């Protein structure tokens, strides 16, 4: 019955967003299966037609869905692209809300590569969280894809490279449970910002949950209040205890960092894998998950 | 090696069995006849050729169940330009089964036709209910006599017939071919141009493709061997569109041959340079050859050539068995590694027991023939 | 459109059948022999044969059989042409007027029919009572000799044998009986059948079917008292009358199949039979009952077609590949040996293989210096205007190509012939010939049983002799295609350069030729250089001081270098096998062995070939001129001629692409060869003239005509058909329509000039008749065309 750019049947919703829904949808000339992002037009928060430029700019890295069409098809703006596999969330929960160290640092490795790339490219993510993190299908099965582009902003000017402006008061954007500090503290956003919440993300995974997570309060407004004191009334050495040093050192390095200076991924990588080789694990990608459907 | 060459040909993806036909309608020889054509409809279809199809428009729907009361043939363009509907040239069609099926509320026609006739389009009207009619002059099959009949000694008359291939074909070209020298040219040149000969030749390349024996398989025929071999042959439309062209069984034999030669590789279509296959890995999954068309569930036809090998090719998802047009067999999505143009599918076996254990069927109309080394392309005769 | 007017030069001279027997008289002992479109009639006397009648025929004759019916004087004659024209002729005589009466007449072709694969098969009813025809395969026509069947109305039988091989009538039988050698799965066998005329079918044949030779080709049926019937295979000769069977493996015809036969004895005492080699066996029947077999190796004579046996030990031998001839046999006097002597010879062109024009003499008048025979036949003819007076140079072996060379005063004739495997390991010659007999003889560089080999040769012969000065042999397994005579690029000599393939057994296509360049000069042939392409050069031709060679389907130009080498201009990639090559100034005619006809020019600004025109109708071509810039005239299957032309004026690029069909006509004649030149001494109704050789012997002369000449000759040609008496009352629009099995289409853009010419033979009172719109008028307009050969 639904059909986009004159090829896409739409099978089912397997997934949402501000914009609207994401689908399931069938090639009708071969069978070929794709993700459909459905944003209608005169939507309160419009992101897709920012998200399929986005999308033009980081053509060509790893661990960046291909784009099929972006067009309109009755009174919504459609993205088709590739249908990729679970989100790292929904992979936490298929696992008991509980990843392996090996997990977490196979995991971590391509993780600050995606973001990487992003960030050679001029733009920071802004919503780095477990559900923008996605592994492939098929032949990508252990290539974990960074995804929603929508707050994705420039930070630097391709051919000057001059850094983006130190702004304050600034409304947090993404989600509060791995914002930085400096997010929270309205300061304006930076390549450093993302990388530390990748660390919150990485404590997240080796904790069950983060010291801040349980935090109720009646309004939004009340509920980062807490979360923003908690960050900062937590040491990162007590929000790591119990953990290998690596972790912390990462934190620190990225809190560390000024507004306009570049992450050293190698060294932040080569934290995670000199760990890895000490803890006498193989690259082998027999993840959490993987044993349990084995 | 295992799997049931009679299965593809049955279409049994399709469903229940159709209501078949037995009556046959064949126009005069140069007679002009005014034939519908299907809107959708995209293949060069070659005579002796199945055709299948699934029609979900109430117009695609309502001109089928006035053919099957009717003559049950349509006109299948052989289109120079897709773009802008042009033909000069087109194949009829015969429905020859059918059926009718109430699928959600709406009434879906399949149906199974086979090539008739050759037709030099002289007019393509379409009507005020958006279906069209071509204006159609029924080109004739030319068969010629043996080249010896016109230049034979009436001594060496009692010779003509005929009681290790190799020596009997040398006797063969000695005693059919005697009286060449009457003539200006040798023995040699009169068997380039005989239809045995030729056909022996190209027998000699399907037995590459298929362990099956001629002595059933394969017709004796002349005319319908060289459809039978132009309908499993992987060229491009300019190419088929010559070949369609072709009058004499002879020069039709002699062109196949020289294509099955010179074009050993196959290329995407889209990048032109990117090999996909070679001749090497052609193989016959089915009866009719190693490319057949096929239909899909929403009505898209692919002349799916099978191979046993193919590189430069990425596999989208996962497989499925969902519609499979090799009983037996999921299917995966196979894009070309540069273009990301759809190239065809994988198709990997259900049960550890069945041979081959993993093929390639590859869309006709996404291939591109190439000669190796670097030269142009040419189809002599 | 074109307007051509088509006339014989010189008469086929090939014979295709000779029969003996009473025609004339009850009383004279007749040879008539049929050359194909040709029917003489001679009276057999002691000291030769004396030529009584010779009549043209509108049809090629295929079967020609005598019989003497109930109440008939004298023997009738019973004629069936190639396009199935039946008819019954009479001799009459008053006086000194001679007449060929037609007694009946008809045409016997089916609307369905696949023709058969031994051809045409005429068999006549040892007591008169039916004609049997075997026309196509699975059916058997039937013609009832009544007197009130002057229309020759027919039936078919069945015949579920579909691969019959030969078939002759049994004598001593009380119902008419057919004798067949046939194939099947399980091999050769021979069968018979009686014949109802009543019940229009076939019945049990008096004996059984018995399981014959795998090469058993020739039924022979033995009149009384022996009866039954003779069958012929490749090793042996059987005898069968039934419950009767003797067998003989003659060692003697192991050499070669034996293909032709004639009865010497009135009661089938003696036969005598011929080889596809030239040897003359004689067949010896001992006798109520049939005690043995016996075969007798008598000599040698042209490989025959045909054998008659006339009287006194006189059998005159009918040659296809060869000249004719009259041969005395010394059967008897037994103390010398069985020998053959030759007593006369008979002129004999066919085939035609290839032909040239060149002004030898007169430095005026044309000779035409062809290639003919085949084998030991092999010869060169020189043909010039006196009757036609023909010089005969016996080569003993295949003349294949021929050019002439004005400057070394020579001709050059690619030739082959046959050599048979070694047990030493190498090949033998089977005689001398013109290869191995030159005066100077060379071989070409190599690389890298008792079979049949073809050994190619290049023949350098002198043009007042007529003597191989040298002959040069090619490599093994090379084939000599192509031979040109000229000068190229900037360099003064003049080259002989041959276009070869090589051919092995295994390969079907060629894919390695050679372009030689020899010399011919100071009483020496040198090569002077060799390209090696990867194909077989069909063609070649001198192309304004360049070299225009089709290797496979390529037509590539080569310039000679001042190092004298060829050295590659342009190629052309065609659609088509190259096959033909024709050139007038910078256009090309191109062309295939299906009729596949292409125009090329050459861009001289852009160094390339461009496609200027085209047509593809299928049809077997066997040759191929270019009349003019606008007209090509071809030779294409069922013995026709075409010509084509183009429209260079023409508004749309379709028609100017395009070659329109203006000339269709059915010459009755196969041409393998078309020539521009006049045999005639050089304000005139006629333009240009090609001339064309056949396989027959048939020369041939094409012209062109204004409109006017055409419209008046074509008007004249109907008015001559009402009054002129056609043998077998064949309709002459009928004979000159354009024939294939698949179409028959009446003759457009020819004047038939043999009819034409007839004008001058009818008598006074017919003539007057022909020009009732004066006809002293029109005998001018006649002799004049007569003027052009
Ligand atoms: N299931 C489904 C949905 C939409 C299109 C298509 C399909 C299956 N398919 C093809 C795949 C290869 C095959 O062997 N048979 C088919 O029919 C399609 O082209
Ligand atoms: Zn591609």
């Amino acid at each position: 019955e639904f059909i986009v750019g004159g090829k896409y049947k739409l099978v089912r919703k397997i997934g949402s967003g501000s914009f609207g829904d994401i689908y399931l949808a069938i090639n009708i000339t071969n069978g070929e299966e794709v993700a459909v992002k459905l944003e209608s037009q005169k939507a309160r928060h419009p992101q897709l037609l920012y998200e399929s430029k986005l999308y033009k700019i980081l053509q060509g890295g790893v661990g960046i869905p291909h784009i099929r069409w972006y067009g309109q098809e009755k009174d919504y703006n459609v993205l088709v692209m590739d249908l990729l596999g679970p989100s790292l969330e929904d992979l936490f929960n298929f696992c008991s809300r509980r990843f392996t160290m090996k997990t977490v640092l196979m995991l971590a490795d391509q993780m600050i590569s995606r973001i990487e790339y992003v960030h050679t490219k001029n733009f920071i993510h802004r919503d780095i969280k477990p559900d923008n993190f996605l592994m492939g299908i098929g032949r990508h099965c252990n290539k974990l894809f960074l995804i929603d582009f929508g707050l994705a902003k420039k930070y630097r000017d391709n051919r000057t490279r001059q850094h983006i402006p130190y702004r304050e008061d600034k409304n947090l954007t993404g989600t509060a449970r791995y914002a930085s500090i400096n997010a929270h503290l309205g300061i304006e956003q930076s390549r450093r910002d993302d990388m530390e919440s990748l660390g919150y993300v990485l404590m997240y995974f080796n904790r069950t949950s983060l010291p801040w997570q349980g935090l109720k309060a009646a309004t939004k407004k009340q509920k980062y209040e807490k979360i923003s004191e908690k960050k900062m009334s937590t040491p990162v050495e007590v929000l790591c205890k119990g953990f290998p040093a690596e972790f912390a050192m990462y934190l620190n390095y990225c809190r560390g960092l000024r507004f306009e200076e570049a992450p050293d991924y190698m060294y932040l990588r080569q934290l995670f894998r000199i760990l890895f080789r000490t803890l006498n694990h193989q690259y082998d990608y027999t993840f959490d998950w993987t044993m349990l459907k084995q | 090696i295992n799997f049931d060459t009679s299965l593809p040909t049955s279409h049994t993806y399709l469903g229940a069995d159709m209501e078949e036909f037995h009556g046959r309608t064949l126009h005069d020889d140069d007679s002009c006849q005014v034939i519908p054509v299907l809107p959708q409809v995209m293949m060069i279809l070659i005579p002796g050729q199945t055709l299948p199809l699934q029609l979900f428009h109430p117009q695609e729907v309502s001109m089928v169940r006035n053919l099957i009361q009717k003559d049950r043939t349509f006109a299948v363009l052989a289109y120079s330009n897709v773009q802008e509907r042009e033909a000069q040239f087109g194949t009829t069609a015969e429905i020859y089964a059918y059926r009718e099926e109430q699928d959600f509320g709406i009434e879906i026609v399949k149906v199974k036709a086979i090539g008739r006739q050759r037709f030099k389009v002289l007019e393509l009207r379409t009507q005020s209910d958006g279906i069209q009619q071509a204006k159609v002059q029924i080109l004739p099959e030319c068969v010629l006599p043996s080249t010896m009949s016109a230049v034979q000694l009436e001594s060496l008359n009692k010779c003509q017939i005929f009681p290790c291939s190799y020596k009997w074909w040398q006797k063969y070209q000695k005693r059919k071919f005697h009286c060449a020298n009457l003539t200006s040219w040798p023995r040699w040149l009169y068997s380039l141009y005989d239809a045995e000969t030729l056909m022996d030749r190209i027998k000699k390349q399907l037995r590459e493709w298929d362990e099956n024996l001629k002595d059933d398989s394969l017709p004796s025929n002349p005319i319908d061997f060289s459809y039978r071999v132009a309908a499993c042959l992987p060229i491009d439309d300019v190419l088929r569109i010559q070949l369609l062209k072709i009058g004499s069984a002879i020069q039709r034999l002699r062109c196949e041959l020289d294509i099955m030669n010179k074009c050993t590789s196959l290329c995407c279509k889209q990048c032109q340079e990117t090999e996909i296959t070679t001749k090497n890995e052609i193989f016959s999954l089915s009866l009719c050859g190693p490319m057949a068309a096929y239909v899909n569930p929403h009505g898209y036809v692919h002349e799916t050539l099978t191979v046993y090998k193919a590189c430069n090719l990425n596999l989208i998802g996962r497989p499925s068995t969902e519609h499979s047009w090799f009983p037996g067999y999921a299917w995966t999505v196979a894009q070309c590694k540069i273009c990301a143009s759809h190239i065809g599918w994988k198709f990997t076996a259900t049960k550890k027991d069945m041979s081959p254990q993993k093929f390639w069927g590859l869309t006709r109309s996404a291939l591109l023939p190439t000669i190796p080394d670097t030269e142009d392309e040419i189809s002599p005769d | 459109m074109s307007y051509n007017y088509v006339v014989t030069a010189q008469k086929p001279t090939a014979v295709n059948g000779c029969v003996t027997g009473h025609f004339t008289s009850a009383e004279d002992l007749n040879l008539l022999i049929a050359k194909n479109t040709r029917l003489e009639i001679y009276v057999v006397t002691a000291e030769g044969l004396r030529p009584v009648k010779e009549v043209g025929m509108y049809g090629k004759i295929a079967v020609m059989e005598l019989f003497r019916p109930k109440g008939e004087s004298k023997d009738l004659l019973f004629i069936l042409t190639a396009k199935y024209n039946a008819c019954i002729l009479e001799y009459k005589q008053s006086g000194e007027s001679i007449d060929i009466i037609t007694r009946a007449h008809g045409n016997v072709q089916d609307r369905i029919g696949r023709p058969s694969e031994t051809g045409i098969i005429g068999i006549i009813d040892p007591e008169c009572r039916m004609i049997g025809l075997r026309l196509y395969d699975g059916l058997f026509k039937v013609i009832p000799l009544d007197r009130d069947n002057k229309e020759l109305k027919a039936f078919n039988i069945r015949l579920e044998e579909l691969h019959v091989i030969d078939v002759k009538f049994l004598y001593g039988c009380q119902a008419p009986t057919i004798c067949f050698v046939y194939q099947d799965p399980q091999g050769r066998h021979v069968k018979t059948y009686e014949v109802s005329l009543r019940e229009k079918e076939f019945n049990k044949g008096p004996w059984k079917q018995e399981n014959v030779e795998a090469e058993a080709s020739m039924v022979i049926a033995v009149p009384e008292p022996f009866g039954g019937a003779i069958i012929i295979g490749q090793e042996s000769i059987t005898y069968h009358n039934g419950d009767k069977y003797l067998a003989i493996a003659p060692p003697i015809i192991k050499q070669s199949t034996i293909v032709c036969h004639n009865r010497v004895d009135p009661n089938g005492s003696r036969y005598l039979l011929g080889d596809m080699e030239g040897r003359l066996f004689m067949l010896l029947l001992e006798k109520v009952t049939l005690k043995d077999l016996r075969v007798e190796l008598l000599g040698e004579t042209s490989i025959a077609e045909c054998l008659t046996y006339l009287d006194n030990g006189v059998v005159f031998v009918g040659s296809r590949l060869g000249d004719s001839q009259l041969v005395k046999l010394n059967v008897d006097s037994n103390e010398q040996g069985s020998y053959v002597v030759a007593m006369e010879t008979f002129t004999n062109l066919g085939p035609i293989v290839d032909m040239c024009v060149v002004d030898l003499e007169r430095q005026g008048q044309g000779q035409l210096v062809t290639c003919s025979g085949a084998f030991k036949e092999g010869s060169l003819r020189i043909i010039r205007n006196g009757k036609l007076h023909i010089r005969t140079v016996p080569l003993y072996e295949s003349p294949r190509k021929i050019c002439y060379q004005e400057v070394s005063q020579c001709f050059g004739v690619l030739s082959s012939r046959i050599e048979v495997q070694d047990t030493s390991g190498g090949t033998t010659a089977l005689r001398p010939s013109a290869s191995t007999q030159a005066l100077s003889s060379s071989v070409s560089s190599s690389k890298l049983f008792g079979e049949e080999v073809e050994v190619h040769n290049l023949l350098i012969i002198d043009q007042h002799t007529f003597e191989v000065l040298h002959a040069h042999q090619f490599l093994q397994n090379e084939y000599a295609l192509s031979l040109v005579s000229c000068k190229l690029g900037k360099d003064p000599n003049t080259y002989f350069i041959v276009g070869t393939a090589m051919v092995y057994p295994e390969e079907a296509e060629p894919k390695q030729g050679r372009i030689v360049v020899f010399q011919y000069s100071d009483g020496k042939l040198q090569t002077v250089a060799e390209k090696e392409v990867k194909g077989a050069v069909y063609s070649m031709v001198e192309f304004n001081g360049k070299l225009l060679a089709s290797i496979n389907s390529t037509v590539r130009l080569y310039e000679w270098t001042t190092e004298k080498e060829l050295r590659t201009e342009c190629n052309h990639y065609n659609n088509i096998m190259a096959l033909y090559l024709k050139t007038k100034g910078d256009f090309i005619l191109v062309g295939d062995l299906m009729r596949s006809v292409l125009l090329l020019a050459y861009k001289p600004m852009e160094g390339n070939f461009e496609e200027i025109a085209r047509d593809f109708n299928p049809n077997w071509m066997s040759a191929v001129e270019i009349l003019d810039d606008d007209n090509f005239l071809g030779a294409e299957n069922a013995f026709n001629l075409f010509v084509c032309q183009k429209d260079s004026a023409a508004t749309t690029d379709e028609e100017r692409q395009h070659l329109q069909e203006v000339g269709l006509f059915h010459l009755g004649e196969f041409v393998n060869v078309f020539c521009h030149g006049s045999l005639v001494m050089q304000s005139t109704p006629t333009q240009g003239s090609v001339l064309f050789g056949t396989v027959n012997g048939m020369i041939g002369l094409v012209t062109s005509l204004s409109e006017s000449w055409y419209n008046l000759l074509l008007d004249m040609q109907n008015r001559l058909n009402k009054v002129i008496k056609s043998v077998g009352k064949i309709e002459h629009s009928f004979w000159r329509s354009f024939h294939t099995e698949r179409k028959t289409e009446p003759a457009t853009g020819f004047i038939d000039g043999d009819l034409i010419e007839s004008f001058l033979d009818i008598s006074r009172p017919k003539m007057q008749e022909v020009v009732a719109n004066t006809a002293d008028d029109l005998i001018k307009v006649v002799e004049e065309l007569t003027r052009i050969h």
